[PDB]
Order: C-alpha cells, then structure tokens, then sequence
C-alpha cells in the first residue's frame, strides 16, 4: 500500500522534469534568512 | 529453408550489395529479370538461402535497398540488375547523413528507420526459418555506419534468437579523405562489438594495398576496390548457398568461428587474387591455393596474420579438385606454421570444397580467419580516433545532433577493451 | 594526360615523380574530379616540399575546388603548420570563404589546432568571420569544448 | 538471458529518445 502510494507520488517527479524540459524548449539560486539572535 | 534477409545501407552498403547480387545471381542462373537458366540443378538446390520465389517461377533476392542519400535509389536501379530487386523493398530518404554517424544513427536514420522495419519485417516473417541476417555497409560514413547500426539494433530486439552477420567496410586514408571517418568508425566498432554475431572486416586500406601493390593499379577505383570485395563475399557465403556439411548456416558458421563473444571480427582472404580484365590462363595447384590465400598479401583487412594466432580459420576450396590433396595441404600449413595458431583449441581449421567454382576461376579458395592479429586494424582506427579526439575535433557536428561527449569516451574505450581480449588470447598458453 | 600524374604524385608524395612531371611541362592547375589542384591535395596529405615545388613553379595559392576550399582552408583542416606557414608567406588569402562560409580560421578552430589559429591570426584572420550557420571560429572550439546560496540579511 | 538482453537494447531505445530531445534544445 505504501509502495503503491511511493510509486504514483515518484511518477508526479518525472512529469515535474518533463514540465520543466518543456519550459527549456520554449526559452545561482538565492535563499534568504535573517540574521539570529545567539 | 534456412532463409537469410539481406540489407545494403548507405553509398558503400549499396555499391557493394549491388555486386555482391550481380555475382551471385550468375552463379546460381538468375538473370536481372529472375529467371533461371543453367545447366547444374547445384544452382538452385538451395536457391531459397538468398531468393524468395515469386509467380511465375521467378526468383527475387530477400535483400532491403536502405540509404537517406535519394540519389542512391537510381544509381540501384539503374545498375545491370536493378531489375531483379522488389520496388517496395527500396527505402529512401531525402536528406542524407553527411559523413555524420549521429544524424545516421540518431537523427535523419531514425526518422527513417520504423519505413525499414516494416520491410525486414515482411521479409522475415514470410521465412519458413529464417537463420539470420547480414548487412553490407562502410563504417566511414553516416548512412551505412550510423543507420546500419541503428538497424542492426532495432533488428536485434525483434529478431534476437537470429544470427547478425555483417560485411563492414573499415576506413583507410588511402581511398577517403573524410576527417571525421575514424570516429564514424569507433562509434561503429562499439556497436558491432555488442550486437553482431559475426563480422566480415572488410578493410579499403587492404584493398588499395592489394590493387596498387599486387594488381599494379597506379589509381585504385572503387570498381577495383569492389571487385575484391564481391570476389570475398561470394568466397565466404559458398557453404551458404551450396549443399555442403560444413559452415552450412550462419549459427553453425558462429559455431565453430567464435569461442568467446565479442571476438567475432574475421579477417577473409582469397587466392587466386585478380583485376578485372584478368585472364586466367591455368588454373592454380593445390599448394599454390592453399600457400596464396593464407598469405598476408591475400588478406582483406590490414593485419599480418604473423603478428597474431588463429583462434579459429574456416577454409573454402572452389571447383574440381583432390580432396586428399586439399587435406594433405591443409595439414601442411598448420604444421609449418603451427606458431600462429592457437594450440588450445584442437582442429580449428575447417575445410570446406564446392564444386562450383566462381565466374572465370576454374580453382579457387576463400579463407576466413578469427585472428588475434585483427587488432592491428582496431589500433590503427584508435589511434586516429585518439589524434582528433584529445583536441576535441570536430565534435560539435556530433553534438549538435543531440550526442553526448561520453559517447566517444564509452566507444574509445570499448575498442581499446578489444584489443586487449584479442592480446590476451594471443599470450594464452595451453599450460 | 599529364595533370591526372601529377595529382596522383602530389596525392602520393613523391616528390621526385613531381619534379620529373614539372620539367616535362604538366600543368600546375590541373583539378581532380572536385576542383581540386595538386597544391590542395599536397596540403591535404601534409607534402611540404611538394607545396613548396608547386609554388616555385606558379601553382595557384587561392585556387579553389568546387566546395570554394583553398589549399590553406585544407592545410588549416588538417593540421599542417608547416604549410599554412609557406601557403601564408606564399600570398594565401587568410579571409577565404568557402560555400559553408568557412575561413581557413573556422577549420583551424574546428581541428584543435591551436597553433594554426595562432599563426592565421598573426596573418591578419577575422576573429569575427562568421560562418554560414552564424557562428565564429571561437564559436566552433567552445561548442567542440562542451546551487543554492545561502544569503543572512539583516531586518 | 534474453531478457537481459531485451532490457540492455531499450535501454539504449531510452537514450535515443533523450538524444533526440538534447537536439531539440540545441534547435
Ligand atoms: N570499398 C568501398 N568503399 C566505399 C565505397 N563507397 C564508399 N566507400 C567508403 O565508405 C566510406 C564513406 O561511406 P559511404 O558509404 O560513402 O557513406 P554513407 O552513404 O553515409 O553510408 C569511406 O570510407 C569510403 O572510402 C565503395 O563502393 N567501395
């Protein structure tokens, strides 16, 4: 049941690769957080 | 009935072919409209090995005509038996390769292959056993070495229970200029290595040595180059096409030619060697066959058979003669010469005799070896390979194709992998 | 008769057989079957003294076969310095164009050979001759060649 | 055993098909 769930949620990831190859055939990351107290 | 599906690519593949059908067919009677008249029933007792039999008792060769280059097409039909071939077994495209093995293999070829496919595939599944297939294409260019081996592959996965033979042309500056020929070639030999069962070297380096040196042709032509090429394959495919006990099919061929996979590379010979336009005034002894067709002035690839060992050799003799001759022959040279061949393998020499002898040659022998010293050929396309490749030369138009750089490093060091089983073999010692 | 010799001589590199050829009056720009003259099949096959016979004896230094190739685009492509060197020094034109619109520059680039580029460029080539396809010598070579940040700010 | 060989021949089918798409991105 978990395997069957893992596998339909792993299928979501390679349409998410294809989704973002279709992007590249039409036309570095910064990650902000404040500073801490300490 | 044993049938074999035969497939040309390219401009070579199909030079070749053509010939290879124009020899055969005088061989077994079949004239360019199909028809048989000869005078031996030996002609057609296994006619059905290389022709489908059509209405009205004509005989049609099971050969596809593959090329992207269109002008290929008429050059086919135009040649003396264009005739004989099946129309919807020529399968052209309009764009041709370009020299390029990647848009043979990957783009161009590939939107062109499924048309072929569908071809072979009528072919095959009209054989009552089919025993395989055989490709004649160059390894240099785009059409014969990318698509041919794009075939090979797709045919391999329908078809995988099913001997792949090949009669591959390697490259030699001598005849060809093309930069890119030795990567065209590498990528080739990489595919060769993994999805055929055996594969005829047929070396232009060899056959301009053998027109220029022996012949004494100043200019080789491709017609000189082919005539060689069609006097081999008829030599190598006689067990094939006559009744005979030995070799008689391509599976028992493998059989008794390869004892380890990938070393399936063959080195054919022939003896009396000739020009067009040769005559024969006496027909050879059987000393004289056996000493010229084991001599590395009659070999097909560019190796010495002296700087190797036979890990296996299959011997054709061709028209009347002693079979006690033939065999005290065949002894002797192994005697003799018993240092180039492999003493761990017992009675690898077979000799096979038909009594049909070729167009012109009342005697004649066809030798087909599986030598170590084949890797003479490897190291020469490696290192040319090597030379651009270091520079990174050339490879955009590779690339540009979709190809990935890793490509060329996975072939490069597939070949050179190689060399190094046919090296080991060499050293082997029957301990 | 005599311009089919002394293309299969240059092709061969025998450079006696060339010389014999000239003295007997074989004509310098004889093409072969694609226009090409027995000073680009030398350049081809990397026969310098067989280059520098030919030009001593009036061959054509800008000829060019039917694909608009000189014999310095064909000494470039295949990685002959040597000859570029007495091709250039022999009045080649380092701005020729062939029909893809490649200079003897772009083929430098595209062999690897780094050396030639140099030595064309010292000759006065274009670094921003572009070719057919739109692209420059450099262009060739850099085709052929082949994270997240963590950022504290304060509010 | 042919089955392996089935699965190691569409693999290089897969590879094909990203080739083809690699050129794509090119143009
Ligand atoms: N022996 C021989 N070699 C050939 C022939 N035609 C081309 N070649 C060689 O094949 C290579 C070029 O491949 P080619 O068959 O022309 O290209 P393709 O049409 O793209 O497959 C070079 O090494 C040529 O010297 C031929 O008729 N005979």
């Amino acid at each position: 049941h978990f395997a069957a769930m893992l596998e339909r949620l792993q299928e979501k990831d390679k349409h998410a690769e294809e989704v973002r190859k279709n992007k590249e055939l039409k036309e570095v990351q910064i990650v902000y957080k404040p500073v801490d107290l300490s | 009935m044993r049938e074999i599906v035969h497939i040309q690519a390219g401009q070579c593949g199909n030079q070749i072919g053509a010939k290879f059908w124009e020899v055969i067919s005088d061989e077994h009677g079949i004239d360019p409209t199909g028809s048989y008249h000869g005078d031996s029933d030996l002609q057609l007792e296994r006619i059905n090995v290389y022709y489908n039999e059509a209405t009205g008792n004509k005989y049609v060769p099971r050969a596809i005509l593959v090329d992207l280059e269109p002008g290929t097409m008429d050059s086919v039909r135009s040649g003396p038996f264009g005739q004989i071939f099946r129309p919807d077994n020529f399968v052209f495209g309009q764009s041709g390769a370009g020299n390029n093995w990647a848009k043979g293999h990957y783009t161009e070829g590939a939107e062109l292959v499924d048309s072929v496919l569908d071809v072979v595939r009528k072919e095959s599944e009209s054989c009552d056993c089919l025993q395989g297939f055989q490709l004649t294409h160059s390894l240099g260019g785009g059409t014969g070495s990318g698509m041919g081996t794009l075939l090979i592959s797709k045919i391999r996965e329908e078809y995988p229970d099913r001997i792949m033979n090949t009669f591959s042309v390697m490259p030699s500056p001598k005849v060809s200029d093309t930069v890119v020929e030795p990567y065209n070639a590498t990528l080739s030999v990489h595919q060769l290595v993994e999805n055929t069962d055996e594969t005829y070297c047929i070396d232009n380096e060899a056959l301009y040595d053998i027109c220029f040196r022996t012949l004494k042709l100043t200019t080789p032509t491709y017609g000189d180059l082919n005539h060689l090429v069609s006097a081999t394959m008829s030599g190598v495919t006689t067990c094939l096409r006559f009744p005979g006990q030995l070799n008689a099919d391509l599976r028992k061929l493998a059989v008794n030619m390869v004892p380890f996979p990938r070393l399936h590379f063959f080195m054919p010979g022939f003896a009396p060697l000739t020009s067009r336009g040769s005559q024969q005034y006496r027909a050879l002894t059987v000393p004289e066959l056996t000493q010229q067709m084991f001599d590395s002035k009659n070999m097909m690839a560019a190796c010495d058979p002296r700087h190797g060992r036979y890990l296996t050799v299959a011997a054709i003799f061709r028209g009347r003669m002693s079979m006690k001759e033939v065999d005290e022959q065949m002894l002797n040279v192994q005697n003799k010469n018993s240092s180039y061949f492999v003493e761990w393998i017992p009675n690898n020499v077979k000799t096979a005799v038909c009594d049909i002898p070729p167009r012109g040659l009342k005697m004649s022998a066809t030798f087909i070896g599986n030598s170590t010293a084949i890797q003479e050929l490897f190291k020469r396309i490696s290192e040319q390979f090597t030379a651009m490749f270091r520079r990174k030369a050339f490879l955009h138009w590779y690339t540009g194709e979709g190809m990935d750089e890793m490509e060329f490093t996975e072939a490069e060091s597939n070949m050179n992998d190689l060399v190094s089983e046919y090296q080991q073999y060499q050293d082997a010692t029957a301990d | 008769d005599l311009g089919k010799k002394l293309l299969e001589a240059a092709r061969a590199g025998q450079d006696d057989e060339v010389r014999i050829l000239m003295a007997n009056g074989a004509d310098v720009n004889a093409e072969d079957d694609s226009g090409k003259t027995p000073l680009h099949l030398a350049a081809i096959k990397g026969h310098l003294e067989i280059v520098e016979v030919l030009l001593k004896h009036g061959a054509d230094v800008n000829a060019a076969d039917k694909m608009g190739d000189t014999p310095l685009h064909l000494a470039a492509l295949y990685g002959h310095l040597e000859i570029v060197e007495v091709l250039l020094k022999n009045g080649a034109d380092v701005n020729a164009t062939d029909t893809y619109g490649f200079t003897p520059l772009h083929l430098a680039a595209d062999a690897g050979h780094l050396e030639i580029v140099e030595v064309l460029l010292k000759y006065g080539a274009d670094v921003n001759a572009q070719d057919k396809f739109g692209k420059t010598a450099f262009d060739i070579s850099i085709d052929n060649g082949g994270s997240v940040q963590i950022v504290y700010k304060p509010v």
